[PDB]
C-alpha cells in the first residue's frame, strides 16, 4: 500500500489559456 | 520567427493618454478654458493611471520572466505552481471592467 | 567581459597589444603573434614570480600588486594580485 | 599547453577586482612620467556614452571631492541599445573615458550620491522608479528598484535627494505628480512616508524641482511647472504646503536655497531660474520676489549658489552662455561669463564642494568644468557685511 | 569524489525542499534517472579500465607452493585467489554502485540499479568476469603440470 504520488503539477501551456481568454472576452 | 499566431497579451490603455492631461494639466493654469469632457476624461486617466501602469510593468515583468522559464524547459515543470496561480489571477482579473 | 575590456585597454593609449591572462603564465592568447606574446609572457611571469619572492624578502606580508618598467624603447606593464598578469608594449613616451 | 583551462577561466567571471583595479590604476598609468575670470580647465566629451545625448542631471559627492554622477534620458539614435545612461566621471588624473557607467531601463531624469554611504548613488528615472547603483561593485544592471505601485512614485522623478546625517538620514523624493516620498538606503522597496503635496481644494502641485534651508532638516521648499514657488513642511504639526509665493510668470525650473554660511544668518534665501531669464532671488519671509535678473530671455534653465561665497551664484543659459553672477559687485551685470564654443544647448550647473570651480551640462553631453578667478573665487567679512546692506537696499 | 559530489547535490534539494516549492517528487526523479544514468556509464567505463588491467588501483594477489609430509600443496589454493579476485572486483565494483540515492529501502536507501543501467549491456560486466577464468585457468594449467612432480615421492625406490 506504499502510496506514490498523483498527477503532477500540469504546465497548460500560455498559447491554450491566451486563447481560451481570447473566447471568454469574445462571447462576453 | 514563428509560423504560428501568437496571442500575445497586453493592456487595454494607450500611454499616451496622460500625456493629454498633462496638456490640460498645464493648459488649465495657462488661462486656456477646455470642454468640460475634455476635463473630466483628462481627470479619470490621471486619477486612473496608476492602476494602467502597475498592470502593464506587472504583466512585461510576467512575460519576460515566463520566457525566461520557457527557454529553459528542465524548470518549468517545477514552477508549474506559480504559473498556474498567476493564470488564475489573470483569469479572475479579466472578466471585469 | 572579455571584449571590451581588451577594447579600453588597447583604444585608451592605442596600444600595440594586449592580451588577457588570467592564469600563471603560459598564454595562448595572441594580439600580434603568437610566439612574441607567449613567451615573453611566461618570460615576464617567471620574473614577475622572483619579483614576488624579492618583496616578501623584506617581509612576507607584502605583495605586489603593480608593476610597470618604463625603459628607452618599451615600457611593459603587469598587475598582479593573484592570477591577473597584464602585458602592455608601448612607447617608451 | 592548456587550450580550455584558459578559455574557461575567462569565460568564468571572477574578474570583479580584477577589472576594477585594472581600471584604476590604468587611467593611472596614463601618466607620462617618460625620462627621455574664467578659464576651461577639463572638457569631457565621452564619445561611446555621449553621441547626441542630453544631460539630465549633475552631482558632485560631497565625501569623495572628486567624483560627479550625471545621468541621460533614452537616446533617440537608437532605441534598441541601453536607454538610461549613468556616468561617473572623476578627477583623478586626466582621461577621456568615464570612471564608471551603469544602465537603467527606463529613461533617467535625476541622479544624486548618497550622505548616508559614501558609494551608492541613487537616482530618479521617467518611469518614477528609483534606482540604486553600487559603485564599488562593477555591475551595469540597477542594484535596487522602487516598485511601482500608486502608493509609490509612479510619475517621473525628477528630484531625489539625501536629508540628515549619517546616521539620521532619510531619502526624500519628489514625484512631478507631487508626491513626497521618504525611504532609507538599507531597503528601496517600501516608503518609509509617502503624501501626495496639495496647495488648496486639493489640487496638487506639479513640482519640478526642490531645495532645503542648509544646516536644516524638514521644512522643503519646491518649484511648480505652473509657475509657483512653495513652502511645505515634510513633518513639522502639519505636513503638505505651506506657503504660496507671488512667484515669477513661466514655468519654475531651478530652485536653490543659500548654502554659504558665515558670521551672519542668508540661510532663508532662495534663488529660482523659471523659463523666462529670470533668475529670481527672493527669502522665505517676504512673500513678493527681492531682485529680478533680466539681460536676455528664452529659458534660463537652472541657478546653484556657491557654498563658499555668499553673495555670488551662477546659471546657465539654454542658448549656451554661463554666467556668474555676483551680488556685491553688481547686480544688473554679471560679475562672470562664458560660452561654450559651437553654442550649444547646456543644461545642467553645478558647483562643486568648497567651490572653487564649476560643471556645466550640455545637450550635446559635452561636460564641462573649470575654475573661477582667485581674486572673486574667495570671500571675506567685508563681503558678508556688504551683502547684508545690500539686501538693507530695498 | 562521487560522495562529495552527491552530498552536495542532496543538500541543494533539500534547500530546494525547505523553500516549499511545487512538484519537487518528480523532478527528483528525473534528476535521478539522469545521474544514475551517467553512473552508470561511469562506472562501465571504470569496469572495463579494471578489466583491461587484469588482461584503476589494483592490489596484488600472491600464493605460495610448499610441502608437507612430503605432499606438495598451496597457501593459499587457488580457489583463494579466485575469491581475492573477485572480492577485489567486488569493491571496485561498490566503490560507485555503494552512491546514496537522492530523495525528497536497501535498494531505495543508496543506488543498486546501475547494472541494469548499463548503456552496452551485460557484456560490459560479462568480458571483466571472463578475465578471471582467463587468469586462474592458466594459474591452475600452469599449477598443474608443475604439481605433477610429487608423483615422485608416490614411487618408491
Amino acid at each position: 500500500r506504499k502510496l506514490v504520488h498523483d498527477k503532477e503539477l500540469a504546465a497548460e501551456d500560455e498559447q491554450v489559456f491566451l486563447m481560451k481568454q481570447q473566447s471568454l472576452l469574445a462571447k462576453q | 520567427g514563428r509560423t504560428g499566431n501568437v496571442l500575445k497579451l497586453k493592456v487595454n490603455f494607450l500611454p499616451e493618454i496622460i500625456t493629454l492631461s498633462k496638456e490640460v494639466r498645464n493648459l488649465k493654469w495657462l488661462g486656456f478654458r477646455v470642454p468640460l469632457a475634455i476635463v473630466n476624461k483628462a481627470h479619470q486617466a490621471n486619477q486612473l493611471y496608476p492602476f494602467a501602469i502597475s498592470l502593464i510593468e506587472s504583466v512585461r515583468t510576467y512575460e519576460r520572466t515566463c520566457e525566461k522559464v520557457e527557454e529553459r524547459n528542465t524548470i518549468s515543470l517545477l514552477v508549474a505552481g506559480l504559473k498556474k496561480e498567476v493564470q488564475a489571477l489573470i483569469a479572475e482579473g479579466i472578466a471585469l471592467v | 567581459e572579455v571584449e571590451e575590456t581588451l577594447k579600453r585597454l588597447q583604444s585608451q593609449k592605442g596600444v600595440q597589444g594586449i592580451i588577457v591572462v588570467n592564469t600563471e603564465g603560459i598564454p595562448i592568447k595572441s594580439t600580434m603573434d603568437n610566439p612574441t606574446t607567449t613567451q615573453y609572457a611566461s618570460l615576464m611571469h617567471s620574473f614577475i614570480l622572483k619579483a614576488r619572492s624579492t618583496v616578501r624578502d623584506i617581509d612576507p606580508q607584502n605583495d605586489l600588486t603593480f608593476l610597470r618598467i618604463r625603459s628607452k624603447k618599451n615600457e611593459i606593464m603587469v598587475a598582479p594580485d593573484k592570477d591577473y598578469f597584464l602585458i602592455v608594449i608601448q612607447n617608451p613616451t | 599547453l592548456t587550450e580550455e583551462e584558459k578559455q574557461q577561466i575567462l569565460h568564468s567571471e571572477e574578474f570583479l577586482s580584477f577589472f576594477d583595479h585594472s581600471t584604476r590604476i590604468v587611467e593611472r598609468a596614463l601618466s607620462e612620467q617618460i625620462n627621455i575670470k574664467l578659464s576651461l580647465n577639463r572638457q569631457f566629451f565621452d564619445e561611446r556614452w555621449s553621441k547626441h545625448r542630453v544631460v539630465s542631471c549633475l552631482d558632485w559627492s560631497s565625501q569623495y571631492p572628486e567624483l560627479l554622477v550625471a545621468s541621460y534620458n533614452n537616446n533617440e539614435d537608437a532605441p534598441h541599445e541601453p536607454d538610461g545612461v549613468a556616468l561617473v566621471w572623476n578627477m583623478k588624473y586626466k582621461k577621456t573615458t568615464p570612471e564608471y557607467v551603469f544602465h537603467c531601463q527606463s529613461a533617467v531624469m535625476s541622479a544624486t550620491f548618497a550622505k548616508f554611504h559614501p558609494n551608492l548613488v541613487v537616482g530618479g528615472t521617467y518611469s518614477g522608479q528609483i534606482v540604486l547603483w553600487d559603485n564599488r561593485s562593477n555591475k551595469r544592471t540597477p542594484v535596487q528598484r522602487t516598485p511601482l505601485s500608486a502608493a509609490a512614485h509612479t510619475h517621473p522623478v525628477y528630484c531625489v535627494n539625501v536629508v540628515g546625517t549619517q546616521n539620521a538620514h532619510n531619502l526624500i523624493s519628489i514625484s512631478t505628480d507631487g508626491k513626497i516620498c521618504s525611504w532609507s538606503l538599507d531597503m528601496l522597496s517600501h516608503p518609509q512616508d509617502s503624501m501626495e503635496l496639495v496647495h488648496k481644494q486639493s489640487k496638487a502641485v506639479a513640482v519640478t524641482s526642490m531645495s532645503f534651508p542648509v544646516g536644516d532638516v524638514n521644512n522643503f521648499v519646491v518649484g511648480s511647472e505652473e509657475g509657483s514657488v512653495y513652502t511645505a513642511c515634510r513633518h513639522g504639526s502639519k505636513a503638505g504646503i505651506s506657503e504660496m509665493f507671488e512667484g515669477h510668470q513661466g514655468p519654475i525650473t531651478g530652485i536653490h536655497c543659500h548654502a554659504a554660511v558665515g558670521a551672519v544668518d542668508f540661510s532663508h534665501l532662495f534663488v529660482t531660474s523659471s523659463f523666462d531669464w529670470t533668475v529670481k532671488l527672493w527669502t522665505t519671509k517676504n512673500n513678493k520676489p527681492l531682485y529680478s535678473f533680466e539681460d536676455n530671455a528664452d529659458y534660463v534653465y537652472d541657478v546653484m549658489w556657491s557654498p563658499t561665497h555668499p553673495a555670488l551664484f551662477a546659471c546657465v543659459d539654454g542658448m549656451g552662455r554661463l554666467d556668474l553672477w555676483n551680488l556685491n559687485n553688481d547686480t544688473e551685470v554679471p560679475t562672470a561669463s562664458i560660452s561654450v564654443e559651437g553654442n550649444p544647448a547646456l543644461n545642467r550647473v553645478r558647483w562643486t564642494h568648497s567651490g572653487r570651480e564649476i560643471a556645466v551640462g550640455d545637450s550635446e553631453g559635452q561636460i564641462v568644468i573649470y575654475d573661477v578667478g582667485e581674486q572673486i573665487a574667495v570671500p571675506r567679512n567685508d563681503e558678508w557685511a556688504r551683502f547684508g546692506r545690500t539686501l538693507a537696499e530695498i | 569524489t562521487f560522495s562529495e559530489i552527491l552530498n552536495r547535490v542532496q543538500k541543494a534539494v533539500d534547500d530546494l525542499n525547505l523553500h516549499s516549492y511545487s512538484n519537487l517528487p518528480i523532478w527528483v526523479n528525473k534528476l535521478d534517472m539522469e545521474i544514475e544514468r551517467i553512473l552508470g556509464v561511469r562506472l562501465q567505463a571504470g569496469l572495463r579500465a579494471w578489466t583491461q588491467v587484469l588482461l584503476p588501483k589494483i592490489k596484488n594477489v600472491v600464493h605460495e607452493l610448499r610441502i608437507t609430509n612430503q605432499v606438495i600443496y598451496l597457501n593459499p589454493p587457488i580457489e583463494e585467489c579466485r575469491y581475492k579476485l573477485y572480492q577485489e572486483m567486488f569493491a571496485w565494483k561498490m566503490v560507485v554502485l555503494s552512491l546514496p540515492r537522492i530523495q525528497s529501502t536497501e535498494e531505495e536507501k543508496f543506488y543498486r540499479n546501475a547494472l541494469t543501467r548499463m548503456p552496452d549491456g551485460p557484456v560490459a560486466l560479462e568480458e571483466s568476469y571472463s578475465a578471471v577464468m582467463g587468469i586462474v585457468s592458466e594459474v591452475e594449467q600452469y599449477v598443474k603440470v608443475w604439481l605433477q612432480y610429487q608423483c615422485l615421492w608416490d614411487m618408491q625406490a
